[PDB]
């Protein structure tokens, strides 16, 4: 019964990161606001980039998840 | 030093005479101030060389540009900013060429239709100046089809030997486009390749990765299934060289009709787009397919007579409303346009030039732009479309196959004492071959459904 | 109520009738018991019928499998269990059709190659049995070749006459395979969006949606860019039918080979593979590619045997090991098996067969399989190739494009009272239309690079 | 300057995310290899699709973000 107590903590931490998920992308919004109405761009690549940088440490998919916050943030592009 | 040409045809028909007489003795800005006589006797020398582009590839354009204008194709447009005959050479030319093909594969890919491809090449020789006097105190530079890009003042003299050399050079690049097209460089698993390279080197890589891999698994597919067009163009803008490269052929309706045969398609500049001048005239008696450029003092009523002008027959494609608004503008400003003009009825293409309303002179003193303006610009473009239910129908970008320093950010972060590294162009700042590919890759997911 | 036949050809070569006699001279396992005289009068009436199937795709399917064994395409191979005479309709030959075509564009963009369709179909109509009376204490139920499905004694006496009902019934549904193959289920669109309608109704459904998306943008793709043949197999089992379908044709040297015209492809399955038996003999002298079923008491050795009588002029293709060890134990058991045959320089096309290692009886009297365990076999399949550099070459699956409930699992999680809504199956439990095509998108994931 | 103030508390929900990703992919990894010693298969379908689910308040690229977790958990399939 090892494993009901181990998926019990997944469990956990699913609903840890969910929340920590939903967090992201409305901080991500009111700085994509604010840029904005002062007459700047919506996105900005270097930031991107260093987003996408330090999830690096997952490995490959890594660039895949922050992209993947990216969008829940600013959204997708050319909508 | 200099070659030698003597001078010692059939008449128009009378209606192409006279209309074609009238569009060129209404004013005309931006000229070469180059003598007459000077200017008839080339003008005699380009009536009977060999033309660049022929009337049966131009009718084949219009009809692919119609498929554009109905939703079903995209247009990506680019070049140089400036050609200049130092640098018409094979290895500036296939890196172009190269450059083009490889953001149309990313971009069909993404639009999911075809992507026609219209390279700014084999003309784009001349360029409009605000100013006659340049900041060095010279008379200003104004393409190699007029004067020196050399600053002095023997250099800078209109000099109209330049449209011949003009023709040779458009000649001879073309005519190696022509070969590259339908070489290997054609082949669209070699053209990606290329990409897979830009990918594994590049330091934005990981931003492409997954898109770049998705697209080679398509081609991959293809290819387990059992399974090149490049168009030139230029600003139509100094009148001596359009109207010596006009030729007589029957058109679309079976009647002899003008066309332009120094390019495929040509458009008007926004200093030269005068509603009753010699411009906009001349691209009414012609065939080709035509574009005008939009800038932030456009009205949604101005537009309109544009497209009445020169659509005046409701033919889907032969227009292209070039918008170039700035990042910050085209939000705001381009939506009346859109509304006023679709409700007339008319199928214009919609095409977004991100490069030429974010232009901004650095503190080192290098004109140049940033990729976050030109990315948001185009952007906004899409947004605009989204939101009235039109097609975003295409982008008109200014770029180069080489690894040139010449706009500010990107994937390699170029900075503002980086510009001096190479800042090789001889008008505008270009996008690099590293900037161009992220922005095709940018542009696609922007076209994904 | 019945048909009537009267029964009131030119030679083989010596050397072919010679080695037929002695390949059917050797003992047989699971063989029908009704008389030799009525077999005899129901073989000459089927040694003058019109053939399921041709020489010359025989030969073509040869070349395909071919390239499967060098590792540049993958083999799908699926269908019922047991077809029966009671089924063969429209719908249901479709519904099959149809899911191998769905199931096959997934794999295919997967794995990047050219997959080859093999239904079990058009013959599937025996099978063996390791007790000859079952728990009613009724003789065993051996397929419509032989005897009724019905629980009755007098439904389950041998009958000679079911060997022509079950030519009529193999050419009736060849034929529709072949019509449905050339029709607009040809169509890779139309395909595909079946699969996006399972993705949109389906449970499970978001498991699968991103790998959907982009098969769908692949086939777009294709089309932007300006841009079907089902085999049939069954096992080899009644010598008695393979043997009135043989015909005389020259083969791949040009020399007159027999070809088996009952299918284009046929196994022998592990109760009948005994290495001097009368099936692995028979296989011998036909030109068809052939497989063996290797189960958990194979070893390396007697796998090399089986290649060298089957495979001895080293033809890439011609021999297929069919691999049904169970998941628990496929990891440990085939790399041995797959070592000494690779060490032989012959090259067969490995093949998974995940259900027949995987089967158990249900608490409420049903015999079933679980999902879980048919996809960790094929798993463990891809993981052992993996680590010795391999090819996994194909997967073998008994399928239905009927909803059935009886395998348990999958997106509609079918439970163990589930399984009497409708368990239709004539023998084993098949996936049913959902779970077949989950199978498929699994396995598309495992052949990702 | 109300940017950097919400840029430097993005960092922090990176941070805190990157770190229970990488919790989840270890007891995701121990969880598999019990029930493989144990005779049992490497996925179970039933859960992942639970696990799916579970982050669909997110929106379409929520079973994504799942998706990507699962794979950093008990790897790509049939490797
Ligand atoms: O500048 C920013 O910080 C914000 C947040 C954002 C993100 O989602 O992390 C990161 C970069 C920008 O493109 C967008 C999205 O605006
Ligand atoms: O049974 C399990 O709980 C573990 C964890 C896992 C996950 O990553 O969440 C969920 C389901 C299974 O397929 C794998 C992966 O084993
Ligand atoms: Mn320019
Ligand atoms: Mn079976």
């Amino acid at each position: 019964p090892e494993i009901d107590t181990l998926r019990e903590e997944i469990d956990r931490l699913d609903a840890e990161i969910l929340a920590l998920v939903k967090r992201r992308a409305e901080v991500s919004k009111a700085i994509g606001k604010a840029r904005m109405a002062s007459g700047g761009t919506r996105l900005v690549h270097s930031r991107e980039m260093k987003v996408i940088e330090r999830y690096s440490e997952l490995g490959p998919d890594g660039k895949d998840l922050a992209i993947l916050l990216l969008r829940l943030g600013r959204g997708r592009l050319g909508h | 030093w200099t070659v030698d040409i003597p001078i010692d045809l059939p008449p128009l028909p009378t209606d192409l005479r006279t209309r074609l007489d009238a569009a060129l003795a209404k004013p005309a800005a931006q000229q070469p101030t180059w003598p007459a006589d000077q200017a008839l006797a080339m003008r005699t020398v380009l009536e009977s060389v060999p033309p660049v582009t022929v009337p049966s590839e131009i009718v084949r354009l219009q009809e692919q540009l119609a498929q554009v204008a109905k939703g079903e194709a995209f247009l990506l447009q680019g070049g140089d900013c400036a050609e200049t005959f130092m640098d018409n050479t094979e290895p500036h030319i296939r890196g172009n060429v190269r450059a083009l093909l490889q953001m149309a594969v990313v971009l069909t890919y993404g639009a999911s239709m075809p992507v026609v491809k219209v390279a700014r090449i084999a003309g784009q020789y001349a360029k409009p100046r605000s100013a006659d006097i340049d900041a060095l105190g010279l008379r200003s530079y104004r393409g190699d089809m007029i004067n020196g890009f050399a600053p002095d003042a023997a250099a800078r003299e209109h000099d109209p030997s330049r449209l011949v050399r003009a023709y040779a050079n458009a000649s001879a690049a073309m005519n190696l486009v022509r070969a590259l097209t339908s070489s290997g460089l054609a082949s669209l698993h070699l053209v990606h390749d290329w990409n897979r390279e830009f990918v594994r080197t590049s330091p934005a890589g990981a931003r492409y990765e997954a898109l770049a891999t998705e697209i080679d698994r398509g081609l991959r597919f293809m290819s387990a299934c059992g399974v090149a067009e490049i168009y030139a163009s230029h600003e139509a803008l100094v009148l001596d060289y359009e109207r010596a490269m006009l030729r007589l052929s029957d058109g679309d309706d079976g009647e002899p009709q003008l066309f332009d045969l120094s390019a495929h398609t040509v458009w008007i500049g926004e200093r030269t787009r005068q509603i009753d001048g010699a411009h906009i005239a001349f691209a009414q008696v012609i065939a080709n397919p035509v574009g005008v450029k939009l800038g932030p003092n456009m009205t949604p009523e101005l537009a309109v007579e544009y497209v009445e002008r020169l659509d005046p027959h409701n033919k889907p494609g032969r227009l292209t409303l070039v918008s170039r608004m700035g990042n910050h503008k085209v939000r705001d400003l381009l939506p009346p346009i859109v509304e006023k003009v679709q409700a007339t009825g008319h199928q214009v293409i919609w095409q977004c030039d991100p490069m030429h309303g974010n232009t901004h002179e650095s503190s080192t003193g290098f004109k140049t732009r940033h990729f976050d303006r030109i990315v948001d610009e185009v952007q906004g473009f899409f947004e605009v479309h989204r939101a009235l239910g039109t097609h975003p129908g295409g982008i008109h970008v200014e770029i180069t196959g080489e690894n040139v320093t010449e706009c500010l950010g990107g994937a390699q972060d170029i900075s503002e004492t980086d510009l001096a590294g190479r800042y090789e162009t001889a008008c505008d700042p270009r996008l690099n071959t590293q900037q161009s590919l992220e922005l095709a890759f940018l542009v696609a997911e922007m076209l994904r459904d």
